[PDB]
């Protein structure tokens, strides 16, 4: 659900380098010229790259862009803490309306502290709520760094997409991150499965909690 | 001579 | 002081209309092409349409997702761009921004190249297409399914469900309790309503020593709720 596909998150320490990929079709990246923008919170996007690989004046050679086929890549070397920002690719469409089109964005973390795995707490629906003819399972994710996770839900160990709503990650007052995921079901659905799991994946590692209706 | 690279732009000018 | 400033955003019922305006300053507005773009919460940027400059014919282009419903017009004499949105759908909900098409020109050995890009961006105006209206929260206790006893810590809390608009304020034991309290950002459901959770961590061994009551305050609906959480 973004015309051009980027990874949601990338990170490395100061001094290091990083690449951010952007995947499209023949009709955007394939035919046309790719642009890259840097955006800070609250601030207008700044042009970083145009014409696939050209830097505006003031953009240092640490930033570089390339394109091949239907993908484009942005490279950043000698990472500075000042580079921590969102990066997104843009090009246009070759169709009748020639839309500008965008990547979903990549948040780059410049590592200033050790990676922290998320603390995860999973709550069942309350007795009160079930009597209100509703059921929400509540999965609370905190204290992770860098600030990106992906959340998967299971019922009787099989994937559940329906009735799921997850927040974006948010900065805690201590510079780590928090997120929340809500699985909404009917009381009768609730009572129908043996277990339910909230599985949070952070930096290749997954932390999971489970509940079973039978305890409650 | 002017070349125009953007959406909706007349390449040539 | 080159700038674009949008206004006109607000809450609108599905099937409704709304007109946004964008005011330009600090540059020759009539010389440039302009775009409307929009971004839903947790989603990527999406182009809505453009209108070209008078010299380039002044015509409009629209995204397939809004063509027939949205109309873009400019008033060069008032440095103003408009977006008239009709038959609004819940899925049109977004922060809508205006942008210019700028360029970098490279003087070639014979011939000049023009690389265009969205240059000046406004800060945006929020459009909410929803049937939701002011509503105070339902509040439910959060306790573990498994008896959370012996050993380390226990988590307990309050689920603050289905309110509109933001914000809600949650305190614990009238503000006496602050240690181990974590209130999370709200999730927006497809109904248009928010829900959030607030949790408290305590030593498990300590569990029946005292009480825990969350004090939920919803100023927009003038609702307050105090709820004891028993584990």
């Amino acid at each position: 659900q973004s015309v051009l596909t980027q990874p949601p998150s990338v990170s490395a320490a100061p001094g290091q380098k990083v690449t951010i990929s952007c995947s499209g079709s023949s009709s955007n990246i394939g035919n046309n010229y790719v642009l890259w923008y840097q955006q800070f919170p609250g601030t207008a996007p700044k042009l970083l790259i145009y014409g696939n690989n050209k830097r505006p004046s003031g953009i240092p050679d640490r930033f570089s862009g390339s394109k091949s086929g239907t993908s484009a890549t942005l490279g950043i070397t000698g990472l500075q803490t000042g580079d921590e920002a969102d990066y997104f690719c843009a090009t246009w469409d070759s169709g009748l309306s020639a839309d500008w089109v965008f990547g979903g964005g990549t948040k780059l973390t410049v590592l200033s502290q050790p990676k922290a795995a998320p603390s995860v707490t999973l709550f069942p629906p309350s007795s009160e709520e079930l009597q209100a003819n509703k059921a929400t399972l509540v999965c609370l994710i905190s204290d992770f760094y860098p600030g990106a996770v992906t959340v998967a839900w299971k019922a009787d160990s099989s994937p559940v997409k329906a009735g799921v709503e997850t927040t974006t990650p948010s900065k805690q007052s201590n510079n780590k991150y928090a997120a929340s995921s809500y699985l909404s079901l009917t009381p009768e659905q609730w009572k129908s499965h043996r277990s339910y799991s909230c599985q949070v994946t952070h930096e290749g590692s997954t932390v999971e909690k489970t509940v079973a209706p039978t305890e409650c | 001579k002017s070349i125009h690279l953007g959406p909706g732009r007349a390449f040539y000018a | 002081e080159v700038q674009l400033v949008e206004s006109g955003g607000g809450l609108v019922k599905p099937g409704g209309s709304l007109r946004l305006t964008c005011v330009a300053s600090g540059f020759t507005f009539s010389d440039v092409w302009l775009n409307w773009v929009r971004q839903a919460p947790g989603k990527g940027l999406e182009w809505v349409g453009r209108i070209k400059s008078r010299t380039d014919g002044g015509t409009t282009d629209y995204a397939a997702s809004v063509k027939g419903r949205f109309t873009i017009s400019r008033d060069d004499s008032k440095n103003t761009l408009y977006l008239q949105m009709n038959s609004l759908k819940t899925e049109d909900t977004a922060v809508y921004s205006c942008t210019t098409d700028g360029f970098i020109m490279i003087r070639g050995v014979s011939e000049d190249y023009y690389y265009y890009y969205m240059d000046v961006w406004g800060k945006g105006t929020t459009v909410t297409v929803s049937s939701a209206s002011t509503k105070g929260p339902s509040v439910f206790p959060l306790a573990p399914c498994s008896r959370s006893t012996s050993g380390g810590t226990a988590a307990l809390g309050c689920l603050v469900k289905d309110y509109f608009p933001e914000p809600v304020t949650v305190s614990w034991n009238s503000g006496a309790l602050t240690s181990g309290v974590h209130t999370f950002p709200a999730v927006l459901q497809s109904s248009g309503l928010y829900s959030l959770s607030s949790v408290v961590t305590v030593p498990s061994s300590s569990l029946g020593t005292q009480t825990y009551t969350c004090n939920v305050n919803h100023k927009p609906s003038n609702t307050k709720v105090d709820k004891r959480v028993e584990l």
